[PDB]
DNA sequence: ATCGGATGTATATATCTGACACGTGCCTGGAGACTAGGGAGTAATCCCCTTGGCGGTTAAAACGCGGGGGACAGCGCGTACGTGCGTTTAAGCGGTGCTAGAGCTGTCTACGACCAATTGAGCGGCCTCGGCACCGGGATTCTCGA
DNA sequence: TCGAGAATCCCGGTGCCGAGGCCGCTCAATTGGTCGTAGACAGCTCTAGCACCGCTTAAACGCACGTACGCGCTGTCCCCCGCGTTTTAACCGCCAAGGGGATTACTCCCTAGTCTCCAGGCACGTGTCAGATATATACATCCGAT
């Protein structure tokens, strides 16, 4: 019950069910605090998660997914989509 | 590691041959010690490594491979220590740090 | 020929194009004569020390390094030209 | 004529930290003129410390104290420790 | 028509020009401005073509470093304009004149 | 008999601009130097003409800041300096 | 003999001593918040000078911050001080 | 005029013996020319003469014979082209130039 | 042992232009320290200027072109004329 | 406009003091003679780069217009900085003691200058190709009058 | 709180040259030797910095108070932004030409180095004189009341 894939280009994904980094663990919130631009490092594209705003000490990060909203935020759409 | 090319004896990539020449026919003091160009070539390695780490770091954000001078001002002015070191300087054809004073931003 | 009033070629948008890089929002129109009274003051200091480094070297050409030594004199520097 | 530079020596440090990227020829002349500026501030300052104390030698101790005068804060502490790491490879081997 | 409000051609052209490198003063009114000021010190001086651009880049990056200092000195008086009683402040603070 | 708000100050200025003694006292300033120098070494011993050279160079800088605090507080059309005036004069000069 | 960790000697730069430095600058009315701001700007100026003033002695292998070394510390920051030699 | 003491051959009051010593064991260049300490001792005569003209000039205005350091700052800061030369400097125990900003003066 | 000064060579030029006027001991130390500072500005600037043209000699021509850089304006037009007067009166005499 | 105090400020003696201008001794750094020598001047070539011109093309400046908002004056409030009066609490001082460190002398060992004898990394030159300029479709989105 | 609008973003294809990779090739790097001398020792003398104490009071400290200045809130008008249309000179890409920079090659004369000399000027001991407190005073700016 978790969508542990990703997309680099439309042909291939980055799975994160069994393998992966610690980068998978951050969840959805419709208000963003992180995005992930796709950069290329030496012919193959890693996926790198920057920040948008000044995140504080132990301030829980967000991420938009852009394909309910259990964040508890009001200023959001009530679903994922 | 090696015997020739003193940099390789020290483990640097900057020449200790050229730096020991440029401490004598630059006329800085009478008699430069033998350890002195080694220490100086290591520091000039490290500050060049500290810039070109941060330069290509913000080359990746731009998404370009090679480093243009615009990436160097973004590596220098974004970093406080480097900024202090390069306080007076102007990097040619290098833009500015993108900021607006936030009074001027709209309501 | 001996020229005058070339400083009005630093034209009214080109002061305001420069001022946007400084990040200013509204520019009162009296600025455009104060700024040309500042660029002429600044270029008199740089070129007179740039001519002096050629006059010592017995030349008739202000080369590229002789501005960079004239900028390193006043407390600026220029990385990029030598 | 032979006008030397630090052109190839910066290039061997760019192909250590970022081994795929390149560098423009304008941003080579900045790093060629960066190294030519931190030289004259380190050997410029360590030609006063070996003159105020009536010494006559730039030893390897003044280039330590030149670096702790110029370089601010945590670039001083890392470049000092990059120095003595690299002069001790020189003295032993 | 579709009228842009007074204020957001400015805050577009701030974010355009701060995200760009290239020269903002045209070169031919700077090639003939430098040769005016050199003609009062040594007559018939040629200029190397790099040594115009070394003067342009050190003057474009001086006036920008001036206009970042008037705009702190203008916001200080609760304004958003910049007047020439600001440039004559931000030079007097910095010890220019 | 409770002369006016403001003109004790202009009698206080013309006294102090026409005099040249040192304004911060000697013994509290000598304990400030021996407090700040504890971070950089322990048990230092200041030669006692180098707690004059840290005084006449420091209050000739604090005076030179208040001459540039006052020029920007006049610029905001008041006669009262404030801490949003000082941090302009340090920022425009390039101490930040 | 006595291990005194000295703290709050900054409060000896007194409120009627920042008034008289204000007067020699030629300023008229001082706020209430200047007095805990000038001490923030005094402790920044003394930290930069003494850290260089110690370094000049620590290199010279002494335990005295002599007045040649305070003058050299001020000369490096571009505030030369005439009156003690150099 | 004389033969010994090269200042007296030049007509200066500053020593050209000491200045020619301090251009060799100060390590400024390799080989200092013979005319070079003469020209330098004349300039250091003239700038000392220009200050001590204006210093004792403003000692007669405050009516004292000898010059205290307060007279030196009044000679330096009142000048128009010695203030540019001694721009950075602080003259120790020397006061300031007496001025008030004229907005603060009364009605 | 002995510490040299410019104390006496100031003192003759004080009695030259103000022949009744004395000086203090604190305000001699400023005029001692001022002469040492105009030295290391001029001989500093006339050393880099020897290096930039790749000569190795501080001749009289450099110190004409180092006074003309540091000294601002009307002091430059005087102290050049006060120099070349005194380099003729050394050479011709 | 101007009074009435009035009160600190700047204008005159007094006279003591310890800062300074001065007089003896000496010593070390400056002056001359002259030596070899290399660094700079002075010719010479030579060709690279700057000055000049022009014929385009057109981005960009110059100008004028409306309209909008930001500057600036005014006014009123309320608060907090100044003024002083009264009162503490160190600073300054001078004085004596004490000693940790600064300075100097002198030995004496390591070590950088310098020389030649060798050479191999580094610069210049030449090929080459891919990273980015440079434009087109569309998708978002960023504002604003609906 | 939004649908038309438009600038930006972005992703694409096609082309350019300038970054990168080598081929030869010289001079600068290496080194392996001498050579004295600079710095590194201990060592010693001494002086200057630190610790303390008693005092004397100048200056900080606190409070009360009233007053003027900051601030905020207005309205105004002016002047700066926005934009369309016309205008003009920047730009690019030619041309060509020659001045001056750059190097080479003799040549020479200035100066570095060494020695021989000696008095300039350094520190010291000296009296003395221009100060700064110590003191009453004539009057400039300031103030409550008129
Ligand atoms: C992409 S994975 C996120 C990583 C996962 N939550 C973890 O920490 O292992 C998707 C998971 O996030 C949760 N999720 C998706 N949208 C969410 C939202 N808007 N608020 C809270 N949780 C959300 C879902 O339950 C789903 O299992
Ligand atoms: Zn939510």
């Amino acid at each position: 019950g978790s969508s542990y894939l990703f997309r680099i280009d439309e042909n291939t994904v980055i799975d994160a069910t069994k393998r992966g980094g610690i980068a998978r663990f951050i969840n959805h919130c419709c208000e963003p605090s992180c995005t992930a631009k796709i950069i290329k490092v030496d012919g193959r594209k890693r996926i790198v998660i920057y920040a948008l705003r000044d995140i504080g000490t132990n301030e829980e990060l967000t991420y938009d997914y852009k394909f309910p909203c259990l964040c508890g935020a009001p200023s959001c759409k009530g679903f994922l989509n | 590691a090696k015997a020739k090319t003193r940099s390789s004896r020290a483990g640097l990539q900057f020449p200790v041959g050229r730096v020991h020449r440029l401490l004598r026919k630059g006329n800085y003091a009478e008699r430069v010690g033998a350890g002195a160009p080694v220490y100086l070539a290591a520091v000039l390695e490290y500050l060049t490594a500290e810039i070109l780490e941060l330069a290509g770091n913000a080359a990746r954000d731009n998404k370009k491979t090679r480093i243009i001078p615009r990436h160097l001002q973004l590596a220098v002015r974004n970093d406080e220590e480097l900024n202090k070191l390069l306080g007076r300087v102007t990097i040619a054809q290098g833009g500015v740090l993108p900021n607006i004073q936030s009074v001027l931003l709209p309501k | 020929k001996v020229l005058r009033d070339n400083i009005q070629g630093i034209t009214k948008p080109a002061i305001r194009r420069l001022a946007r890089r400084g990040g200013v929002k509204r520019i009162s129109g009296l600025i455009y004569e104060e700024t040309r009274g500042v660029l002429k003051v600044f270029l008199e200091n740089v070129i007179r020390d740039a001519v002096t480094y050629t006059e010592h070297a017995k030349r008739k050409t202000v080369t590229a390094m002789d501005v960079v030594y004239a900028l390193k004199r006043q407390g600026r520097t220029l990385y990029g030209f030598g | 004529s032979r006008k030397e530079s630090y052109a190839i020596y910066v290039y061997k440090v760019l192909k250590q930290v970022h081994p795929d990227t390149g560098i423009s020829s304008k941003a080579m002349s900045i790093m060629n003129s960066f190294v030519n500026d931190v030289f004259e501030r380190i050997a410029g300052e360590a030609s006063r410390l070996a003159h105020y104390n009536k010494r006559s030698t730039i030893t390897s101790r003044e280039i330590q104290t030149a670096v702790r005068l110029l370089l601010p804060g945590e670039l001083a502490k890392h470049a000092v420790s990059e120095g003595t790491k690299a002069v001790t490879k020189y003295t032993s081997a | 028509p579709h009228r842009y409000r007074p204020g957001t051609v400015a805050l577009r052209e701030i974010r355009r020009y701060q995200k760009s490198t290239e020269l903002l003063i045209r070169k031919l009114p700077f090639q003939r401005l430098v040769r005016e000021i050199a003609q009062d010190f040594k007559t018939d001086l040629r200029f190397q073509s790099s040594a115009v651009m070394a003067l342009q880049e050190a003057s474009e990056a001086y006036l920008v470093g001036l206009f970042e200092d008037t705009n702190l000195c203008g916001i200080h008086a609760k304004r958003v304009t910049i007047m020439p009683k600001d440039i004559q402040l931000a030079r007097r603070i910095r010890g220019e004149r």
